[PDB]
């Protein structure tokens, strides 16, 4: 009831209304029930044409994220091998060269050049592929050391500080319920030191620098 | 140096004010009561010290914050010009430079009447440095921005300007000789020995509005009723996003396209040739007012843009960029439209997964928007502005975010469905925009006429040397009558416990205390509402049920509107109702924009009544962080400013109406919060002799006869205040 449902049997959108649809990898409309329907009639096929693929490849964005098709092959390109040719060389670089030269082959595949195995036959040929996924092993055991840190001490510190927050009226409180409680019975069976004012106005100071 | 007369004896409580501010280093704060011609104080020891080249140097910058009061300082300044230039003999030379760029401008019939702003100043941009500096030779299309041609002449020249001049000044100029006021400005702050512009002007952290050199020598800016600095500081780096932006700037995301598709080589080769000059040796490709239509810096206190070209090697390519970045701008948008969310710079770590080159090409932005528009040079300002907004974000998302605040506000306001939802990026740091300040700065002084507690002061987290509290005698019988009310009988509840719609009972008598106010009081009242639908709250009883039967017979009432056209109106009427037959008590709104740029006079406006603690009360959770950050300053706050903010704005607001020192002023206080709150808030000079001596608990019925003792006393017998002649020491 929004785009148009699946190009299959219109029995999943117009009868459900809350459930979204998925998107596969070259940018197309199938719902979701059409999914398990997919896997005995062809085990990964594109529902228009028949462009094969993938572990089913369905993003369930309907947020309108993957119907431009270069975003999606942009999370297909550069996640693929690109994003671990990318940062060993922000790592260890001349000055830009390997930023810039690198940089410009992201555009040259994004175009549907199909100038790629040009390139992935030379992708990790020079170098090591060890030392690309080392760095690669490196820098994800090192950011996901690093957010669950930063995940933990604005956790930990809000929470001890809403704590203090907490205690501190647990502080004034009973104190204070206290305090003239014995300044109740501090005349109860006994008519202060030497005069009717006298302790009970040193009770009466003495409390105030207590909270002070 | 202008004691002219009896001065009520202020001009020497301030004359060591500065030789202790300016002599030794000070950076310094003042009280001054608002009954101080603010200038006239200072600005007559100001421009004594401008002659006064104690060892070399003396700048001036001054700034305000409205525009028709900025030409009032100008307004008698050229007398006080006048005043000792017959005394000290001939007439040295001097400029006082009103810079206005937003609505002055422009003497071509085609281009000025359009109402806004930027978007004009966009068409007068457009016309001469993007189509007369892209076709620079032409006859037709080339228009004639002729008087830029003659600032070319003249800045090539050297003449001399006479004294200060203003907008309109110049347009007569401009219509014989004095040209633009942006150019007859450029050239003229070459040479300027005082500017007077608007405090919003210099704190522009979003097109980073250098107004000199940065030349910190003894860089020497003066500074009045620098109240509300948060609101702007952290409103000059606020930054709202609309949806309806997002789409049509999603609309002109392609539409730009077309313009990088039907160009082949032609802007195409003239990026070549210097995008290959980017690479080699870095320099901005103008300067002259395309810089204007440009964001100057985003986040200025850093070292320097650097390594440009960021991981972005082609147009389309950064054009990418964005269809990175706005595509999933909206899917770190739309998605988020359920919950309220405060992680400034968590939201860039998890763009970081989302964009694939980040923190570079998030700071390198801005530029290499406008630059491949450079190369283009065509496409309409305001049609592009909505795409400036977005490379102006993620670059301030780039810099400054830990110390920072991101905000996120989808739900009802102004919209009862999602219709519009919105965030925003603050900061917080105020400091951290009045740092650079102050280290552009020598030692600067800050004047507000509100500002009672010192204490605020390192709310804006800085040092001072000279922080004191001003103490005038009143030989004028009695300066005002301040006048908490308190009512017994029916029973003050003027803060809002029971809100301002939780019960009308409250309400019942805030119009018995008004019409009695209206009965004594005569000579036009203007008093102070909260908000806009608190005011149309306020007046929602008084239509159906019975109140303005008697209020419409004794004085007229000038509603002021949400909209600032109607605004204006009943102001064009205030000024003249009050001054023929008729009182005409205008009703109006504190923390609305109302309430500044007027300076009532004994003529109209005489009268001040309270209604309610003048606090927000408004906007959800921006609060939080700013209380969180100053309690990780001072930590017990959350009672302290959450008084002063409604303290601050309160004689803001109420503290106006009296201008010179005879002027009058019933500043009564209708308040349920007055037991330290009111009093901390209010001047010690005030507090002090006038406020609450024996009348707190002031019952309206009551307090009817205080003001009718007040004033009928104190209109008589008026021939000598405080009149001071030679010097006899009296020594304060
Ligand atoms: S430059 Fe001076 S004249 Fe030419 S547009 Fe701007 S104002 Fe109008
Ligand atoms: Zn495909
Ligand atoms: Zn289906």
């Amino acid at each position: 009831m929004d785009d148009q449902g699946c190009p299959r049997c219109k029995t999943t959108k117009y009868r459900n209304p809350s459930l979204k649809l998925m998107v596969n990898v070259c940018g197309h409309t199938l719902c979701e029930s059409c999914v398990d329907l997919l896997f005995v009639r062809g085990a990964g096929n594109c529902p228009e044409c028949g462009t094969p693929l993938r572990k089913s490849n369905f993003r369930v964005q309907l947020f309108e994220d993957p119907t431009v098709d270069k975003e999606v092959e942009i999370r297909k390109k550069v996640l693929k091998i690109y994003n671990k040719r990318e940062e060993d060389f922000p790592s260890l670089r001349e000055y830009n060269d390997f930023l810039e030269e690198v940089e410009e082959i992201v555009f040259n595949l994004t175009n549907n050049v199909d100038l790629d195995n040009t390139k992935k036959k030379m992708e990790i040929y020079q170098k090591e592929n060890k030392d690309v996924i080392q760095k690669n092993k490196l820098k994800l055991t090192r950011e996901q050391e690093e957010l669950e840190e930063a995940l933990e001490v604005e956790r930990q510190e809000n929470e001890q500080r809403r704590l203090f927050i907490q205690k501190e009226e647990q502080l004034q409180q009973i104190l204070k319920r206290k305090n003239k409680q014995a300044f109740l019975d501090e005349l109860e069976s006994s008519d202060l030191p030497v005069a009717l004012l006298l302790a009970q106005h040193k009770d009466r100071s003495t409390q105030l620098e207590m909270q002070l | 140096y202008f004691p002219y007369d009896y001065i009520y004896p202020e001009q020497f409580s301030y004359m060591r004010e500065l030789k202790r501010t300016l002599d030794a280093k000070g950076h310094g704060v003042l009280e001054m009561p608002s009954g101080t011609g603010k200038t006239v104080s200072l600005l007559a020891l100001i421009m004594a010290y401008q002659r006064a080249y104690p060892l070399e140097v003396t700048k001036l910058i001054y700034c305000s914050r409205t525009v028709p009061e900025i030409e009032k300082v100008i307004e008698e300044l050229r007398k006080l010009l006048n005043f000792y230039e017959k005394q000290e003999g001939e007439k040295l030379p001097f400029l006082g430079l009103a810079l206005s760029s937003r609505k002055n401008l422009c003497i071509h019939p085609e281009v000025t009447p359009l109402r806004f702003g930027k978007d004009v100043d966009g068409k007068c941009h457009s016309l001469t440095a993007s189509y007369v500096r892209a076709q620079y030779q032409h006859d037709t299309s080339l228009p004639h921005c002729r008087f830029y041609e003659e600032f070319d002449a003249h800045g090539r020249e050297v003449p001399l300007p006479a004294g200060i001049y203003n907008l309109d000044d110049l347009k007569a100029l401009g219509r014989r000789q004095g040209w633009c006021p942006y150019f007859l400005a450029r050239y003229s702050i070459l040479h300027a020995n005082v500017v007077v512009y608007s405090y919003h002007y210099l704190l522009d952290p979003k097109i980073a509005d250098l107004v000199s050199k940065e030349l910190a020598r003894k860089a020497v800016v003066v500074f009045d009723e620098a109240h509300n600095i948060d609101n702007v500081c952290i409103d000059s780096m606020s930054v709202n996003l609309t949806r309806r932006t997002l789409d049509r700037c999603q609309g002109n995301l392609e539409t730009l396209q077309k313009t990088v598709l039907r160009i082949k080589e032609t802007d195409e080769q003239r990026l070549r040739d210097e995008y290959r000059r980017l690479v080699e040796g870095l320099r901005e490709a103008s300067a002259a007012r395309e810089t204007d239509a440009h964001l100057a810096n985003p986040v200025l206190p850093d070292e320097v843009l650097q390594e440009a070209v960021p991981g972005s090697i082609r147009t389309a390519e950064h054009f990418l960029g964005f269809l990175r970045r706005l595509l999933e701008y909206v899917k770190w948008r739309l998605r988020v439209q359920h919950v309220v969310q405060e992680s400034p710079p968590a939201f860039l770590s998890g763009l970081a997964q989302r964009v694939c080159i980040q923190r570079k090409p998030l700071r390198f932005c801005a530029e290499r928007l406008r630059s491949l528009l450079h190369t283009l040079e065509i496409t309409d300002l305001a049609d592009f502005s909505p795409l400036t907004l977005l490379a102006n974000f993620a670059t301030l998302v780039s810099t400054y975010a830990k110390g920072f605040t991101i905000i996120i506000e989808p739900f009802d306001d102004r919209t009862p469905t999602i219709a519009n939802p919105i965030l925003h990026f603050s900061c917080m740091d105020a400091s951290l925009a009045i740092k650079p300040v102050f280290e552009r700065f020598q030692s600067v002084i800050i004047t507000s006429g509100t500002l009672s507690p010192l204490d605020i002061y390192p709310k804006i987290l800085d040092f001072h040397p000279v922080t004191m509290a001003t103490f005038t005698m009143t030989l004028a019988r009695v300066c005002l009558c301040p006048m908490i009310i308190g009512r017994g009988n029916d029973q003050v509840a003027i803060s809002s416990k029971f809100e301002t719609r939780e019960d009308i009972a409250v309400i019942r008598n805030y119009g018995n205390l008004l019409l009695e106010m209206s009965a004594v009081v005569p000579d036009g009242i203007v008093a102070f509402f909260t908000s806009y639908q608190y005011m149309e709250s306020t007046v929602a009883s008084w239509y159906e049920q019975g109140i303005l039967e008697n209020i419409q017979r004794n004085k007229l009432l000038f509603i002021e509107t949400q909209d600032g056209a109607e605004t204006s109106v009943a102001l064009e009427k205030y000024q003249e109702a009050c001054e023929n037959g008729r009182g005409a008590i205008l009703l109006s709104v504190a923390r609305g924009k109302v309430s500044e740029g007027i300076d009532f006079v004994h003529h109209y406006g005489r009268a001040v009544i309270m209604f309610g603690v003048p606090y927000v009360y408004t906007q959800s959770r921006i609060l939080k962080a700013r209380l969180e950050y100053l309690r990780d300053q001072f930590q017990i706050r959350e009672n302290d400013f959450l008084t002063f903010d409604a303290m601050r704005h309160a004689a803001q607001c109420v503290g106006r109406a009296i201008r010179g020192k005879t002027d009058y002023g019933l500043m009564v206080f209708a308040d349920k919060r007055f037991a330290r709150g009111d009093k901390r808030g209010k001047l010690p000079r005030w507090i002090q002799e006038h406020l609450t001596d024996a009348n707190l608990n002031l019952t309206v019925d009551e307090g009817v006869q205080v003001a009718k003792y007040f004033l009928r006393q104190m209109a008589q017998p008026f021939h000598r205040e405080d009149q001071l002649g030679l010097s006899l020491l009296s020594l304060e």
